[PDB]
């Protein structure tokens, strides 16, 4: 019922009001900084962002603000990505109006004080080590800079060289390039649409303009091995695919459920998969084989990625590299090309229906096309790949420079020459 | 299908001021442990066990 | 035991010049398996030394065809008397393997010196043979080495 | 001629029970310090200098 309302403003902005009838709301804030927009000289200062929404403000301390939203029930996160961070805010419908009056006064007028500045450096090396305790952060931060030479290099968290040192003076730079009105979105999910552009009057009307956007991601192939004292290991290759948004794009997104990529029933032996069919032949111990995507705006990145034994760790990967060879050369069928446009049609349906889900969705493609699109167009895109632009895609996979990055006992792993 | 969370493997790390530290989305699923044999370490600055923040009432 | 904290202060003692390590990832960067190995000790490793590897590694490299006894002042026959007590240990040699073979590798690693330093090198000649002397003589043409004091 | 010292290059480690540790050769000389500007960083729980290891009296 009524289900979207975009607008946008002179300066350039987008606000959409869905407006729906439960005692809840969600408000949200998406903006194009990230970590892909620092040089070789400030590395790091957008991890330390993140962990200072809290800090005190011009229009209310900082006593002010983490007990004035704890008396209600309400909550503040900040999630961000290589290029993309996003603020939130949620409570019950009666106290949405009090909310709105901190986030807007989070990101809009900041201060950055010497002496509190001066001691969050230590949560730098706590929130580090806790996130390094997945053997799977680690190995995708050496995989981004294998690959990749410039932009796209920079990793999510601070290097540790590096964390006595970020300055109030980085911090205050870094904010007023790359906030800025043509590049945000305004998202409000159970509120109405009067209310919404009564609050951007006193958003837009500072600092404006856009900002310096640069440094077009050129390509690299090195590779780094890492030797330390994990009882498995963890290894990937990739090259070169075709980014978001082209007609390229979808016979990639198809042809990644055609090898794999997810189970279904849980503790059942997987049937509905190339990779792990013709892997199981042959060896005998415990492994893992899956697919691997990413769709930046510029480039992208696809794969494979592997978890197995020391012992047996170049069968894994060289039998997994046989079958995505069998493809390329003819071999496909019009039944398992049909499940694969069914896994990835009920899979994209189900993310959008709970209401976190929903925001991001709506919030993400108004930033890098400026329209919104039903599910129900979206339904025609899939179906319409031809096959035989599953066969063509994967031909490029086999004929492109391929990064490595392996990280356990390495013994037994081979050189990307091979 | 813009979203690149929804194309399945490249992470992301939220924090909050109510919720515990959370990273990234799948790189593996299940049946990468329905298999036997995942020792998962324990207690090293211990991080939480299964994370509790989702009660019902 | 208590031998395995001073690997620690030594690693960080010898490691105060910056070109103890940009001569570690340039021997690890060129080759693949026998000449790769650094001369310290990784650090996931200081406290796992056992005394059951010490054992091993001296039997089997100690032997008696792969050494050599030399001294300064001394007359001819002493020598030889006192390593003549050295034989009753172990006959001939225990295993040689590795022939280290070559690679191209990049590594590069940042921190916050004031100064690059840098190194480009390729394969060339074994030492025992008819080249070497070309590339020492090459080496001296090109400039390796100051003489004059301040100059 | 047949070391790996008698052609300058590589270290050598050296490690004794009376004196202290030395870092292999040096460079050839040590030309790197002529021009101004060489600091020689310091505040790393430092290592003396002059090497008082053999004297004469």
């Amino acid at each position: 019922p009524q289900d979207l309302e975009f607008t946008r403003l002179p300066n350039g902005l987008v606000i959409a009001s869905l407006e729906n009838y439960a005692p809840a709301s969600r408000i949200g804030l998406f903006i194009k900084a990230g970590s892909r927009y620092e040089d070789s000289n400030n590395l790091g200062t957008s991890h330390l962002l993140r962990l200072a929404s809290s800090l005190t403000t011009k229009g209310a301390s900082s006593f002010k603000i983490t007990r004035g939203i704890e008396a209600v029930g309400g909550k503040l996160s900040v999630t961000s990505t290589r290029e993309s961070m996003a603020y939130t805010v949620e409570c019950l419908r009666d106290d949405i109006e009090i909310l709105m009056e901190f986030l807007l006064n989070v990101t809009a007028a900041p201060e950055f004080r010497r002496w509190e500045v001066a001691a969050l450096q230590s949560q730098l090396r706590i929130d580090k080590a806790v996130a390094f305790q997945n053997p799977q952060a680690q190995v995708l931060e050496n995989l981004h800079a294998a690959a990749y030479r410039n932009a796209l290099a920079n990793s999510l968290y601070c290097p540790d060289y590096r964390i006595g040192k970020v300055t109030p003076d980085q911090l205050h730079y870094y904010v007023q390039n790359h906030f800025t009105s043509a590049r945000m979105a305004l998202i409000g999910l159970g509120v109405s649409h009067p209310v919404l552009k009564q609050v951007a009057e006193r958003f837009l009307n500072m600092r404006g303009g856009l900002g310096l956007s640069g440094a077009k991601a050129k390509y690299r192939g090195g590779e780094i091995r890492d030797q330390n004292g994990d009882s498995l290991v963890h290894a990937a290759l990739v090259a070169e695919s075709a980014a978001t948004g082209s007609a390229e794009a979808n016979a990639f997104s198809v042809l990644q459920h055609v090898l794999g990529a997810g189970p279904h029933v849980k503790r059942g032996s997987n049937a509905t998969s190339s990779l792990y069919q013709a892997v199981a032949k042959g060896v005998h111990q415990p492994f893992d084989v899956s697919a691997f995507n990413a769709s930046y705006s510029d480039s992208g990145l696809f794969g494979i990625y592997t978890i197995s034994q020391a012992a047996s760790a170049g069968d894994v990967i060289k039998s997994a590299y046989d079958q995505v060879k069998a493809i390329a050369q003819g071999n496909l069928s019009n039944t398992d090309v049909q499940a694969a446009k069914n896994k990835l049609k009920a899979g994209y349906l189900m993310s959008v229906e709970s209401s976190e889900g929903f925001l991001d969705e709506v919030g993400s493609q108004a930033l890098v096309a400026g329209s919104y699109m039903q599910p129900s167009t979206v339904l025609q895109q899939i179906d319409s790949v031809a096959d035989a632009d599953v066969i063509n895609a994967a031909k490029k996979f086999v004929s492109g420079r391929k990064s490595m990055a392996a990280s356990g006992n390495l013994g037994h792993t081979p050189f990307v020459d091979e | 299908m813009l979203s690149v969370a929804s194309r399945s493997g490249p992470f992301a790390p939220v924090l909050s001021a109510t919720s515990r530290g959370v990273a990234g989305a799948l790189r593996p699923l299940v049946q990468a442990a329905l298999p036997a044999t995942s020792e998962s370490p324990v207690l090293d600055a211990k991080r939480s066990f299964l994370c509790r923040e989702s009660l019902s009432g």
